[PDB]
RNA sequence: AGAGUGUAGCUUAAAAGCACCCAACUUACACUUAGGAGAUUCAAUUGACGCUCUGA
């Protein structure tokens, strides 16, 4: 009974940013800022402000204010980090930081002589030795760099069964710390993808099954 | 021993003369009536989009084990345990603004 | 999915205001933080 | 009756387990029940500290909803003290002279009892996924004292 | 290309009973109170619009 010994390695990235909001969520963020405040009493702010404006008119009739003006100037002076990173580039897909909002899954193509697809970075294992040790092992000399792959466990995530001699494809994740990419400018297509460009990518059934167990947020 | 934090300082007695009164109007309890209404269907739909969502990651997951044990009688007792490595995990929570 | 924990609310019954401060860590970064006193910037070393 | 065939009718000790055990101070945790195939972690600890309370105190309900509707035991859930912290400030113009700030600092504890590979790895990437700003997550081990 | 199918997440239910979330109490879980969204895919026991399996 021949089996031919296959794997696969699919790449987990955290988001950086949060997503965008929705005005409902804002009118439901401003109702809840009226109900604290409507709720709170006896503030610091409060007191500091109404009492020295009673002790000014009494004093007068025989801060904060601008506190908060060097507040404000302090606010407007710095100028925080821009968020706008996904539309500055438009070109630079392979990039790390081309989205930060969502997850992102990495690719490599491949030509091979009978089959003409873009597969995900396999792993093949051997008998002699474990099943993770051999994915982390292909990970790491498939990504040529120095990264911190952290597997979220020994369990797999998605088996397929193609023959022409059978074979089997063993799916592994890792989540990713920082990203140390040393020369980015290889010649293999490793592109950062999320969700959307890798539905749109991949045309066969082999790739349609991995979209239903990631991180679809 | 755990020493109790909950409790509210003494500074919370003798000062609630401020804002006891709130005023509102019929048009402004319909608005709220009708956002919380919206914000629990929003909700019920996210609780139903992670139920659909968790219960494909199951199945999913419980297909690539019955075919790795249907295929391999013998990777199954080293993929089903867990390595200790996941003891001192760490997850930092997101970010606003890049460096 | 990092809004279903986003709109709080305390549920204590005798507190002040805590107005949302941001707070920049030691690379540059923001973060909505309801503390009281309507502060702008933080600068922690 | 004994002998009637309608014995042992109003028994009702044997469906339950509760035999009202001091649970304050018992310090005996369930191991990590390693067989192979079959893999199963005792109890741990999920640490989601940060700068503000509400939202410490949002993720502590959220998550143990989560482990609730998940059908998965729960131990017990405190909190712990806060600790106060000074942010000094140097002048601008004399770098001599130091101010000070305050901010507060919370954090919650949650545990759960069963942690198959596959549910603790599927529960582990919902949480990070779901992961709101301002918190982090620390997992330790259930000998952290207080 | 063939087969199994057919009431929302479930029914040896015929438009109901179990489920879900939000607002009040709670360190927290939870009861309770006050509310919300949910279905017989089509033309008269028939044939075809949705899912799965067996293939190439």
């Amino acid at each position: 009974s021949p089996w031919r010994l296959l794997g696969a390695l699919c790449l987990q990235r955290p988001p950086v940013v949060s997503k965008p909001l929705t005005p409902l969520q804002e009118e439901m963020a401003s109702l809840l800022q009226q109900i604290e405040i409507e709720r709170s009493l006896y503030s610091d702010h409060e007191l500091r402000a109404l009492d020295e404006n009673q002790r000014l008119a009494k004093k007068k009739a025989d801060l904060a204010q601008d506190l908060e003006d060097m507040w404000e100037q302090k606010f407007l002076q710095f100028k925080l980090g821009a968020r706008i990173t996904e539309a500055d580039e438009k070109n630079d897909r392979t990039s790390l930081n081309r989205k930060l909002d969502r997850n992102l899954v990495l690719l490599v193509r491949e030509k091979f002589g009978d089959q003409d697809v873009w597969i995900l970075p396999q792993a093949e294992w051997q008998p002699g030795e474990t099943l993770r040790g051999t994915a982390e092992r292909t990970l790491a000399t498939l990504s040529e760099n120095n990264m911190e792959a952290k597997f979220l466990g020994n369990a797999p995530c998605g088996h397929y069964t193609f023959k022409f001699l059978g074979a089997k494809v063993f799916f592994f994740k890792a989540l990713l710390l920082t990203g140390d990419f040393s020369q980015a400018g290889n010649k293999g297509h490793h592109v950062w993808v999320t969700k959307d460009e890798l539905g749109d990518y991949l045309k066969p059934k082999y790739l349609a099954q991995v979209r239903r167990f990631v991180s679809d947020l | 021993i755990p020493i109790e934090d909950f409790i509210t300082p003494l500074k919370f007695l003798d000062k609630a003369r401020e804002r006891p009164q709130v005023e509102l109007t019929f048009e402004e309890t319909e608005r709220r009536a009708l956002l919380l209404k919206k914000w629990s269907l929003y909700k019920q739909q996210e609780r139903k989009m992670e139920r659909d969502t968790i219960r494909a990651m199951l199945e999913a997951q419980q297909e690539a084990l019955e075919e790795l044990q249907l295929e391999s009688p013998k990777l199954h007792a080293e993929a089903i345990k867990r390595d200790p490595n996941l003891f001192p995990f760490e997850k930092e929570g997101p970010h606003y603004t890049p460096p | 999915d990092s809004s279903r924990a986003s709109l709080t609310r305390v549920h204590r019954q005798a507190y002040a205001r805590l107005y949302p401060v941001l707070l920049v860590k030691q690379d540059g970064s923001t973060i909505h933080i309801r503390y009281r006193e309507p502060r702008r910037m933080l600068a922690m070393p | 009756y004994k002998t009637k065939p309608t014995h042992g009718i109003g028994k009702y000790k044997h469906l339950i387990k509760a035999e009202e055990p001091k649970k304050k101070k018992g310090k005996v945790e369930v191991r990590a029940i390693n067989l192979g195939t079959d893999y199963e972690y005792g109890v741990l600890n999920i640490h989601l500290t940060a700068y503000d309370m509400t939202l410490a105190e949002s993720y502590a309900q959220y998550v143990h909803n989560l482990c609730n509707s998940l059908s998965i035991k729960v131990e017990e859930s405190y909190a712990m003290p806060t600790k106060t912290i000074e942010v000094l400030q140097l002048q601008d113009q004399g770098s001599k002279m130091l101010l000070d700030s305050v901010l507060t600092t919370h954090e919650r504890v949650v545990q759960i009892s069963g942690l198959s590979a596959t549910f603790a790895e599927i529960f582990l990437e919902i949480i990070q996924s779901s992961l709101p700003e301002g918190v982090r997550l620390s997992v330790k081990e259930h000998t952290e004292e207080d």
